[PDB]
């Protein structure tokens, strides 16, 4: 199987531990599990890839703990404590504790946990000072294969715990795309410097080269910024700065952060359309969050300032409509049957699609006949997640078009 | 101007240069010009999409037919190859330009002329037959491609007697595939047969759509992965499938056994070629058996473009083809040069099947996977894990050079590459074993020298100090072979287990790894097999930390320092000299694979590539024009680097290092081989366009490396140049 398949399988297994009365919290916490494991890139999957049995149940115990959750986001402080205990719920900790203490900045434990590894490794070998330096370097080079975090804390010349100024640690954490490191050193910055460093990190990561590991850092820094209006104005000065922020947040299911940012000409016409398709793409990737994803779509769709954006998004031209994929994926979600949703929810989804279709007919009535054919061809030519095989989804669009014409 | 534009305007030099530039972009295009109708469908795709790309105007009428070869007169079996007959005529003109395209140095026949005139006069009834003057061109490819304008002929000599399809028809009509052209010309046809022969030859008009594709590559050259994904989902792939279906009849008619695989890829490539003059579109094909992959990168001139990985399936459902595209894209750092040309971490994957009416394609995004496979680590954890054993199998097979055939004639080449690469990886890996129980362990390595001098079997022993022992075997299919004596190992422990992992390269040239067997405790393994010990010596691998230290300086600051390179190979020789009689370096493949695995297993450099094609050279030959005849011949010779080392960009200079290798039988042959290698470096100095997309710098380092199989000391094992410095090649 592919590496992405293995991560998705591990994610679904770990998501079995997410239980809560509010079904919106369950969905939000499940997406947090996916980010922890990793989606397009390995995150913590490297440390858990072989876990089975009680080793999985150990992680289940940590993720069932309410103390490890801050809303729908993971409490990194609590995780660092749990991942460095010897035992939780009667089950021994299957994780390499020095690695976990490095990742979660449990600085009180980094050095003594490393000594135990250093001594056990040294004792297996068949000047006493220069040899110990060689063993220490051999151990650090071995562990760092899993990331720069695993040699960040241990001085190679002395073996002592490295001491960083908060600014240097913050910059290094952003460079490493080290989400937990950003949060740690941010708490040690001067209160005078906090707003500036958050801005620097947001501008640095909001670029066309961004990856999914930038999204947790962008989410953390945005939610700590007090003056979001000045941040957006500065971010709008960078090429694709606002797009990269919104896009990565959307694809990692940080819907609440995007919602607050939208409520508060900063992006182009194409950026607006990519927001819609990214939101609807994520909708099919995470069906338990389709309600929140749809509410973010309708927010972009109902902004008065974006009246021109929404008009051009339904303007059929050159045998294509910019939003033909968005309509297609909304129909796929409306007809999804792999998750449970009441007939009231399915009726609300149908109405959303009908209102958006009526806006396309009202804006360009001479083009609406071609518009209907392009949406049908999109539903018939492109396979998508959550779309049942051997089913003509174009007929689902034709049913909607007939109801609109009555 | 574009390829089709220059070709339609009769600009033969412009087309030749334009097509030479496309062959740079698609370095494997020449390997497939004879696979079915790959080449005819390629040029048909270019013509059938030229109008939508605004290359040809509406008043330029295009007429085409597939002149299918049909029955082979040699043995009577049908062929799936053909010629492409294409003609272009502008409305207010008198010149009709006819193009014959095939993979053999064919002309328009008389009946093809008449059918074409019939079709042209239908579109413009204002013409008399004597108004149409015919210019005849040819494009043929077989390391040589030629563009030809035929002589100005008169009378009936202007056109051939029969097309390829006419010969097939008449051979079927006469029930004798053996008839030659002369024998067929001697037989009489009745009125009905002549009329049938007229119907068998007819051209189809290329009828464009209303959709413009001018700015399609603008969307694929975007630095935003969502832009590349959505443009493929709702625009580009729909156009490609629709255009293919609109001509499905002409493609599927009057041919049996057509290679739907190679014809699908040709059609896709022809679509991309119509943009090769406006963008830099590197295309990496992998059409080897059981592989139908196309990966390409659209650049304006940049290093942040999104790779696109397409899997063209012919009978598999869309989701299956997408998974193969996903699987291929994850290992793209191994299979392709595309990750060399971009720093993008994600790729867009496409599963495509033209033969489907419902969901012919589906798109997804997938992240590039790092190619840092730790062979020794994975060996210890594969003992009870079939999945990791499959990963190990793929690690050895997927690093083979792609241009080495996997047939019975190249068994020894394949076997030398696998053993050499596995040896280089495992013998030079400096890291300890990471144990399951939150622990590490130093690994002492060994290699066994069997008593039989001709036994094709690589045997290695890995002893994790304080942990288990793993014996690794990589045997040939005929390696009929007791137990390996392990008394020299310093083992003090009543809990050490001896494991055995055997790998075999069978007659089918597929790597089969057996079930790892636990041979018992160490002392029990030694108490038993007392009379079962194989003849041979277990040599311990020397310490290799000096290799990694010197290799770190070569890749980075000592990039252009000749002494730094010399010190690297002195350390490599010093590590290999105790093992020369055991590792048995008897081929240039074995020597290259050892260095390949040695560089791979080290943390420096970032990437190491074996047999990396950097480009091609073109030698032109022009015939003097005689009565309107023009002939331009282009001979193509490839340039491959045996090894290429690259640094991780940050300063974006990747410090490219190239090693040209030679194998010497004794110390006297070293001089000839070193001189021979410096000549190959001379030809590599002419290549510039292939070095630009791999680095932001302006220089590349090339060295000649010679292995001496008769060396008695490490100082004479690997020879390094001791005149004017000739290892820095400056790019323009
Ligand atoms: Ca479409």
């Amino acid at each position: 199987p592919t590496q992405k398949e293995l991560r998705d399988t591990m994610s679904k297994k770990l998501q079995e531990a997410i239980k809560h009365p509010d079904p919106a919290v369950v969905a939000g916490r499940k997406s947090a599990i996916k980010r922890w494991v990793g989606v397009l890139q390995d995150n913590f999957m490297e440390h858990i890839k072989y876990f089975k049995g009680d080793k999985l149940k150990f992680l289940h115990n940590v993720f069932q703990d309410e103390g490890c959750w801050s809303g729908v986001r993971l409490d990194n402080a609590a995780l660092g404590q749990r991942f460095t205990e010897e035992k939780i719920g009667g089950i021994d900790n299957p994780l390499r504790k020095y690695e976990m203490a490095c990742s979660y900045c449990v600085v009180d434990k980094i050095h003594p946990l490393f000594q135990k590894r250093f001594e056990s490794y040294r004792n297996k070998f068949p000047t006493e000072t220069e040899f110990g330096k060689y063993v220490r370097n051999s151990l650090l080079d071995s562990i760092k294969r899993k990331g720069p975090v695993f040699d960040f804390w241990i001085d190679r010349e002395s073996g002592e715990l490295k001491k960083y100024d908060a600014v240097e640690g913050f910059d290094s954490a952003v460079k490493f795309k080290w989400s937990e490191g950003v949060e740690y050193f941010y708490n040690h910055l001067k209160e005078e410097d906090k707003e500036k460093k958050l801005t620097e990190a947001i501008l640095a990561l909001s670029r066309v080269q961004s990856v999914e590991k930038d999204a947790p850092i962008l989410d953390f820094c945005v939610n700590k910024i007090v003056d979001k209006d000045t941040l957006l104005q500065k971010l709008s000065q960078k090429d694709k700065g606002v797009y990269s922020l919104f896009a990565e947040l959307i694809e990692s299911c940080f819907f609440d952060t995007v919602h607050d940012l939208v409520q508060c000409k900063i992006f182009s016409q194409r950026d607006y359309e990519l927001f819609l398709s990214s939101l609807s793409d994520t909708m099919l990737k995470n069906p338990e969050l389709s309600v929140q994803a749809r509410s973010l779509i309708m927010e972009f769709w109902e902004c008065g300032s974006l009246y021109q954006y929404r008009k051009a998004a339904v303007n059929t031209s050159n045998y294509t409509v910019p939003t033909s994929g968005v309509f297609a994926e909304l129909i796929v979600n409306w007809r999804r049957e792999d998750i449970y949703k009441t007939d009231e929810e399915k009726e609300i989804e149908k109405k959303e699609i009908l209102d958006m279709m009526s806006f396309a007919k009202d804006c360009f009535p001479e083009k609406f006949e071609l518009f209907k054919k392009l949406i049908i061809r999109d539903l018939r030519l492109c396979g998508r997640e959550g779309k049942r095989v051997n089913v003509d989804y174009g007929l689902f669009a034709e049913e909607l078009f007939s109801e609109l014409e009555k | 101007d574009g390829l089709i534009r220059s070709l339609v305007d009769g600009d033969l030099e412009g087309f030749r240069q334009g097509f030479e530039s496309f062959l740079d972009q698609c370095p494997s295009f020449l390997y497939h010009v004879s696979a079915g109708r790959f080449l005819p469908v390629f040029f048909f795709s270019m013509f059938s999409t030229a109008h939508d790309a605004n290359i040809l105007n509406a008043n330029e009428r295009v007429y085409f037919r597939f002149d299918n070869h049909g029955v082979n007169p040699r043995n009577g079996e049908n062929r799936n190859t053909a010629n492409l007959k294409v003609a272009v005529y502008r409305d207010g003109q008198q010149v009709v330009r006819c193009y014959s395209i095939s993979d053999r140095p064919l002309r328009f026949s008389t009946r093809e002329r008449n059918a074409l005139v019939q079709e042209i006069r239908r579109q413009n009834p204002n013409l008399r037959e004597e108004d149409l003057n015919f210019e005849q061109y040819k494009v043929c490819m077989h390391t040589v491609f030629e563009v030809i304008r035929e002589k100005d002929r008169q009378g009936r000599d202007k056109f051939a007697k029969y097309s390829a399809s006419e010969v097939h028809f008449l051979r079927q009509l006469f029930r004798n595939h053996r008839l030659t052209i002369k024998e067929i010309e001697g037989r009489q046809l009745n009125q009905n047969q002549l009329r049938q022969l007229g119907r068998s030859v007819n051209f189809t008009r290329v009828e464009p759509g209303q959709q413009r594709i001018d700015n399609f590559m603008e969307m694929l050259a975007s630095n935003q992965r969502q832009d590349v994904r959505d443009s493929l989902r709702g625009d580009i792939l729909e156009y490609v499938t629709d255009t293919y279906n609109n001509y499905r009849a002409q493609i599927e008619n009057n041919i049996e056994g057509r290679s739907q695989k190679f014809e699908s890829h040709g059609f896709l490539l022809g679509f991309l070629a119509n943009f090769s003059h406006r963008y830099t579109i590197g295309v990496d094909l992998d059409l080897s058996p059981r592989n139908s992959h196309v990966a390409f990168l659209v650049r304006h001139q940049e290093r942040e473009n999104i790779p696109i990985v397409i899997n063209l399936a012919t009978r598999a459902p869309p989701y299956i083809a997408l998974n193969r595209a996903r699987s291929h894209a994850e290992r793209l750092h191994v299979f392709s040069f595309i990750p060399i040309h971009t720093e993008s971490r994600n790729t867009v994957c496409v599963g495509l099947n033209f033969n489907l009416n419902l969901d012919p394609f589906s798109v997804d995004t997938v992240g590039l996977q790092q190619d840092r496979f730790p062979l020794v680590q994975r060996l210890f954890e594969c003992l009870e894990n079939e999945g990791i054993r499959e990963n190990i199998r793929d690690f050895l097979l997927h690093h083979l050079p792609a241009e080495i055939p996997r047939n019975a004639e190249n068994y020894d080449r394949i076997f030398d590459c696998i053993t050499g690469f596995a040896f280089g990886n495992s013998a030079f890996d400096r890291h300890p074993l990471e144990l399951e129980e939150e622990d590490e362990a130093p690994i002492t390595k060994y290699i066994f020298r069997h008593g039989d001098e001709g036994l094709r079997c690589l045997t290695m022993v890995f002893h994790a100090e304080g942990s288990d022992i793993v014996i690794l075997h990589i045997r040939a299919h005929d390696a009929q072979q007791g137990a390996i004596n392990l008394q020299t190992l310093n083992v003090n422990g009543n809990d050490v287990h001896v494991w055995e992992v055997s790998c075999t390269l069978n007659n089918q040239l597929e790597l089969d790894i057996d079930l790892p067997n636990d041979l018992g405790l160490y002392h029990d393994y030694q108490n038993n097999n007392a009379n079962n010990f194989l003849a041979g010596d277990l040599v311990q691998v020397p310490n290799t930390e000096n290799v990694h230290n010197t290799l770190n300086q070569v890749v980075n600051d000592g990039w252009k320092n000749i002494a730094q390179h010399r010190g690297l190979f002195q350390e490599i020789s010093g590590a290999l000299m105790p093992l020369v009689d055991t590792i048995n370096v008897n081929s240039e493949d074995k020597f290259r694979s050892i260095l390949h695995g040695t560089f791979y297993a080290s943390d420096n450099p970032y990437k190491v590539l074996a047999m990396y094609k950097v480009g091609q050279t073109y030698s032109l030959k022009r015939g003097q024009e005689e009565e309107g005849e023009r002939v331009i011949l282009t001979r193509i010779t490839e340039q491959r680097l045996d090894l290429l080392l690259l640094r991780q960009p940050r300063d974006l200079d990747t410090h490219p290092i190239g090693y040209v290798l030679r194998l010497a039988n004794n110390a006297e042959e070293v001089g000839q081989q070193q001189n021979d290698a410096r000549q190959e470096i001379g030809r590599l100095k002419k290549q510039h366009r292939g070095f630009i997309p791999i680095t932001s710098g302006n220089e590349v380092v090339l060295f000649p490396i010679v292995f001496n199989r008769d060396a008695h000391e490490a100082g004479n094992l690997i020879l390094f140049p001791e005149g004017r410095e000739e290892h820095v090649h400056r790019l323009d």
